[PDB]
């Protein structure tokens, strides 16, 4: 339920369900053979 | 690689392996990489069909909680000779001032969400006749521009400021702020300077502050004096999130700073994070039967 | 107009209430978004990184000393080197990590963990370490000949310089629960400890002394639940220059 | 196949045939300014290789001791080279960085070095209320060194920096890291004299150790700015 | 057999039976079944269309009611001098110190549902000014987190922990705590040991215990001194109840365990359960006409 | 907005009301449910199991030995043994069985019992009873031949050990109330006594004394109605550790 | 064809010919612990007829004043053979069990006995605020003794007892029953030093009697786990 | 009427008519003949 | 071990069975009882009840 004209005064957004822990777990280019990374 | 990810993944069943040339144990941490061994290389392990909801750690639940961000005690009491609040305070807006709330956004360098702000006020008799319905008013003031200096003046009036007057009896206001920083994202920590010469404050990018919260009470003072504390919280919505970070270990000195100290012993001590055991060989609440 | 009432939890501020409310600043267009390097989505993103524990959290230990432990040739066989905790609730080695600190803001958790242990001696020092993960219920094993009766892995010291110990979720229950009560059977995981398999053998002009790193990350099987206050700040008083925002 | 590398950046090469698959911050690529995400309206300059270059560092010595080593970026290179004169002359310039760590010893030497990129690494002074000062910030080409590495000099922990890009120089292993920065910033440009975008970090978490007859080892920092824009042309500041 | 049943069942009619081999009315109790013996096979019947609903024993309508499983009455006063709940109090959430929701509880052994919780506050002039309309925090903390020991602590600034602020004069507080064992059942009862050593308690799971309630009144303390009552109400709902039970018989000791003397003498006596006759073959409320 | 007004009922807390509520943990994941054995969805299950009932329930009966009721070889022909009041309101032998104990939740009930008799004797002993219901209105029959007017089974002792007397569902209304006046024409039952059909009849060697164990189960056509307190548990203290709960 | 029994688990055979049709506890069957129901995500050990097997405890002697007997389920069979080594070696477990339960006497012997198996027996200390302790709980292969059998022990009744799974053994009637457990638990799999499941309860609801010159009136139990997982191997606790 | 984000905040479930007395009535495999069990 | 519990009913008999239970496929019928190629372990009754 939002009844307001501007759209920040909705309630929050908790369907983001997109995760990309790569770009912290493994921000090389080398993908790392799962195989020595050496 | 970027997928939607509701569950916590599965465990697939996996055998006895012997195989010269494959050694998905070892890693190399030179290279910046978490270690990529999955369980079904490390051990032998049965199939799980693993039902473990993830959206309590989304970063919008993580972080859209309302936090206390400010707290002011005032008199509300004819002020004829008084030093101090003068029925009405004015607060610089900051999300630095209590440490639950600091703490869980300093675990990312930028942040870019809405506000939704909640005003809580209690009153209380000074130091009985019963406890009045005063009527208050929250203006919003931008950072820097002209706040009002008494219960009565004219910057009440309020010509083109957001105000919201509201009860103590009613629900508490509630308004939402909206992301109204210069930047497409608040810089949490700013490893800079905000002015063009060097007397500047460093730490503080100005961008960042939603601006001042001007707040009074209507009504002119009752010939007993009240003591009125207002409760300001926040809870930031629709949230996104950048770069996170070591989480804050020793205590807080400032709002305006990243100054530490550490506790004098450990735990939380500049020494010593974690509190000591007697040896690496000690296990510290072993079990023992 | 409309009959309605009113029920138990009107007027009510829910700390965690999820609402539309009234913008304040109507017509307000904001910044519009810029991409931004490193956007996390999920916090379980953040625990599946790798940082190292505390294991040396000895006294005369001190600062960056408590993030490595030195290994020694030793003279007598199968020796213990160094034990690790699992409590994540009360104060070890885990509590001041990416998954430790981004778990004590929950209460509840479940899934596998990893240890990844760095040798850092010199390319001359050889040696072969056994990581053993034992499951709860017993004392933490002090001799080599029990430890590795449970989940272990022998490491070889070589140009691979890491190994992972895979700390599997091994468990009655689909959670763990991260309450005070450490020997609590629904708390305690058990035992990480390390022994000499060989020995560390090394030059006569490297050092005899070298020293590990250890790691923990969660793996993406990991989830956490019920949300609480950490316990890892507080403050007792205002922070300096808090009262300035008022003047 | 990942141990040996070559980097050239305009008349500047780099070989070394132990490192250890670079890192890509956050899985990103330095790029220019796209139209979609300007703000400044006057066309850029873009010197190329005029600036994207790699610039190497005073090295430092590595010692019992250290504590560790800190240079903050853009700050270390604004007086170095045309791009030096190109932030002088610019208000606002943008930025990609490749740095370059080296530090070679014996195969009877020991010790770890946690190499960290930290973006905005907003300093903390020690046991004080007052804010550190622009000298404590600002050191240019020299740097700093860090006073507590064990808290980062703010207060949380060398233990999570890994959180960060990041690579390791294990001596056993490699001789050299190599992290890839794009522009990490809340706006699309900024001005170079006053903000800090990066911070390289170098920590001693295993000190340097060997029973070997001594020498100096040192520790030397290329970084090569990449991808530089500069808007709004004047007059120098110096 | 499994089957949807919203009535209950109906009666056919019967006629004379007399054939040998077949014995309906014969059972064999040592099987364990109970007996099969329709009442068509024992007695001639009458056709009965039964529309008797059976929705009001659904174990859903039979447990989701708004017990009372908590009542602390604490003093708000100026708390300088006292030794007692200085204008807060905790509570280790728990259903075992009322009788009715206990016993009702205790027909089960595993139990799975969401609580609806229901806070009713009433406040009192210690012994006539009026009744303040006071604001009250409600915080629920996890079982064995770090709860408040102060009116005033910074504790109750509540950056991640589900707080509900409330009036005295507005409808009591309402919240909606999800199913939260770590199990997929709470454990009615529990024939264990909840520690790896031999010092734990007997019979107390603790993945069954909710949390710990936290509730202070908000306001700073009144010049005169109040009684404030605080009354705690749960409703499990979306409930899943397995094994049941034989009900508890004698008096409840304590919350902490099955303990039991039972009454004097009967009824609910240790030794006779059930009020005596004179004799198995007195009636005893028999109709003398 | 929406015109709106409030009606005679707005705010008020009902205990027995049906409403959705603010959840107080947002996105909280509860566990996955597991198949666990026994699951219960309508308490008319649990009071089709028969139980014990406690027939000997006289002072000199102690404990288990009001669970049974003992049957001795007489000399005299058609003698009374045993009668059980059908009142489960008030205090009998049906009240502490799980069709006593479950019924006493509500007030109004409808349907057929079932009573069940083991005869626990040995194998050589021989008998024949004749277990009779009377419909209310009278006095308890006291002879044989008055009360197999009522509805009644003879019992064979044999390779069956038991048999069951069905109460038939026998009222002028639909529900009968569990109101404590025990002679009120919406409340009582009627009467359930068992005479010596032939004999008890044993050896010797066998145990001149022996035991029935009567049961009682409702029928599937059973209701239950009016849910309300049941009078078989109380407090007029605070339980023991009660107070630790706030400590 | 209800009256005669066998059943045949691993190397154990156990015939009745005074049977009265077993009890399956809750209309079910013992089964492996399914993949979408697993928690622990180790392979398990199954060792099947190393365990699954029927194990005879010490029989206990009827008497005149006996009150009744308990085992606590797995806790009676966690020193007992390869079930017991296994437990102990293994931080969790998970079973059913096939209970039998012999008495026999004459056919001028008189005696009903209930034989329950209680799931999540709780039990109560009688005239005390005191919980009772470990070593009133925890009795082994030996069992205990009810205290207060009218009340189970738990301020609750025997008269009830029978929603619970359970036979009878009368003596006119029959000489054994038989009771097959499902795994009963909040949890998929427990550890079985510190909780027990079922409580097999046999309680004298009509005491032993004849007028024949008396014999000794031996109960014995005889217990199968079945469907025997264990997972977290490690050194044994003992 | 339901307006939250969490399932577990609906209100009671009282729709469940489903009865399968028979795993308490009659916890044998041998369906007894309506005919002597034994 | 190996065992069979038997109930004294109306069928008066059981049968133990040995199962054929070596390492070898046959044992030797030689004077040396103790020997690993002869011994074939042991029968026992014991009362159950």
């Amino acid at each position: 339920i939002n009844f307001y004209k501007d759209s920040y005064a909705a309630s929050a957004s908790k369907q983001d369900f997109s995760q990309d822990p790569s770009k912290f777990t493994e921000p090389v280019v080398e993908g790392l053979k799962a195989a020595p990374v050496l | 690689i970027e997928s939607i990810i509701k569950t916590a993944t599965d465990t697939v069943k996996s055998e006895i392996n012997a195989e010269l040339g494959v050694v998905p144990s070892l890693n190399a941490v030179e290279t910046g990489a978490t270690s990529n061994t999955e369980p079904e290389e490390a051990i032998q392990t049965r199939t799980v069909i693993n039902q473990h909801g993830v959206s309590e750690t989304l970063v919008e639940n993580f972080l859209s909680r309302a936090a206390l961000v400010s707290k002011r005690s005032f008199e509300y009491k004819d002020h004829t000779s008084s030093t101090a609040d003068k029925n009405f305070f004015k607060w610089t807006i900051n999300t630095r001032s209590f440490v639950q709330l600091r703490r869980k956004l300093e675990l990312f360098t930028y942040l870019r969400f809405d506000a939704e702000i909640t005003i809580l006020t209690t009153v209380a008799v000074n130091g009985y006749v019963g406890l009045p319905d005063l009527t208050l008013q929250a203006m919003f003031v931008p950072t820097g521009a002209l706040t009002p200096e008494k219960q009565d003046s004219f910057h009440w009036q309020s010509g083109s400021n957001a105000s919201v007057f509201f009860k103590i009896s009613d629900p508490p206001a509630r308004i939402t702020i909206p992301f109204m920083c210069i930047n497409s994202a608040y810089s949490v920590f700013y490893d800079g300077f905000a002015g063009f010469e060097k007397n500047g404050l460093y730490g503080i990018n100005p961008a960042d502050t939603i601006g001042n919260l001007c707040v009074r009470i209507v009504n002119e003072h009752q010939p007993v004096g009240f003591t009125v504390t207002v409760r300001v919280y926040m809870k930031p919505k629709h949230i996104k999130a950048w770069a996170p970070r070591p989480p804050r270990t020793l205590p807080y000195m400032s709002i305006a700073n990243a100054n530490y100290k550490g506790k004098e012993r450990a735990p939380n001590a500049l020494s010593a994070i974690i509190g000591n055991r007697d040896s690496v060989k000690t296990m510290p609440h072993n079990i023992v039967n | 107009g409309v009959p309605t009432y009113l029920l138990p939890g009107s007027g009510q501020f829910l700390t965690t209430d999820d609402h539309s409310s009234a913008p304040a600043l109507p017509c307000f267009n904001p910044t519009p978004e810029m991409h931004i390097p490193g956007q996390v989505r999920n916090m379980l993103e953040v625990v599946q990184v790798e940082s190292m524990m505390e294991i040396n959290n000895t006294e005369s230990a001190v600062g960056m000393e408590r993030l490595k432990v030195d290994i020694s040739a030793l003279t007598d066989v199968d020796q213990l080197l160094f034990n690790i905790p699992l409590d994540i609730q009360l104060d070890g080695p885990l509590r001041n990590t990416l998954v430790g600190n981004i778990s004590r803001y929950y209460t509840h958790w479940s899934g596998s963990l990893e240890m990844t242990f760095m040798f850092c001696g010199s390319f001359m020092a050889a040696g072969k370490l056994i990581l053993c993960y034992t499951p709860p219920g017993g004392s933490c094993p002090t001799t080599r000949e029990t430890a590795m009766l449970g989940t272990h892995i022998v490491w070889d010291f070589g140009l691979q310089s890491s190994v992972t110990l895979i700390i599997p979720w091994i468990s009655g229950s689909h959670y763990r629960m991260f309450n005070n009560d450490a020997k609590s059977t629904n708390a305690n995981v058990g035992y990480v400890t390390c022994f000499m398999q060989t020995n560390l053998i090394v030059p006569s002009e490297s050092s005899d002394t070298c020293s590990l790193i250890g790691f923990i990350a969660a793996k993406d099987d990991f989830s956490l639940r019920l949300m609480r206050d950490s316990p890892d700040i507080g403050q007792l008083d205002h922070l300096h220059a808090a009262e300035a925002a008022y003047q | 196949s990942d141990r040996v590398l070559q980097l050239k950046l305009g008349n500047s090469a780099i070989v070394t045939q132990e490192a250890a698959n670079y890192c890509c911050a956050y899985g990103e690529w330095p790029n220019y300014l796209p139209d979609h995400e300007a703000v400044a309206i006057d066309k850029p300059t873009q010197p190329e290789t005029a600036t994207d270059r790699f610039y190497t560092l005073k090295s430092v010595k590595w010692e019992t001791g250290s504590t560790g080593w800190w240079w903050k970026l853009p700050d270390a290179l604004n007086n170095i080279g045309m791009f030096g004169q190109n932030v002088q002359h610019h208000y606002l310039y943008r930025s990609g960085f490749l740095i370059h760590v080296q530090c070679n010893a014996t195969k009877f030497h020991q010790g770890a070095l946690l190499v960290v990129a930290i973006p905005e690494h907003q300093r903390g002074a020690h046991n004080t209320n007052t804010s550190p000062g622009f000298d404590d910030i600002m050191k240019g080409e020299e740097g700093g060194t860090f006073n507590h590495p064990y808290v980062l000099d703010d207060g949380t922990s060398l233990a999570c920096a890994t959180i960060f890009p990041h690579q390791w120089i294990n001596l056993r292993t490699n001789n050299s890291a190599t992290i890839v920065l794009p522009w990490m910033n809340a706006a699309p440009m900024d001005f170079p004299l006053r903000h800090n975008q990066w911070t390289l970090a170098i920590i001693p978490v295993v000190p340097l150790g060997t029973r070997t007859t001594s020498s100096m080892v040192p520790i030397t920092v290329s970084i090569a700015p990449m991808c530089c824009e500069f808007n709004g042309l004047r007059h120098a500041i110096t």
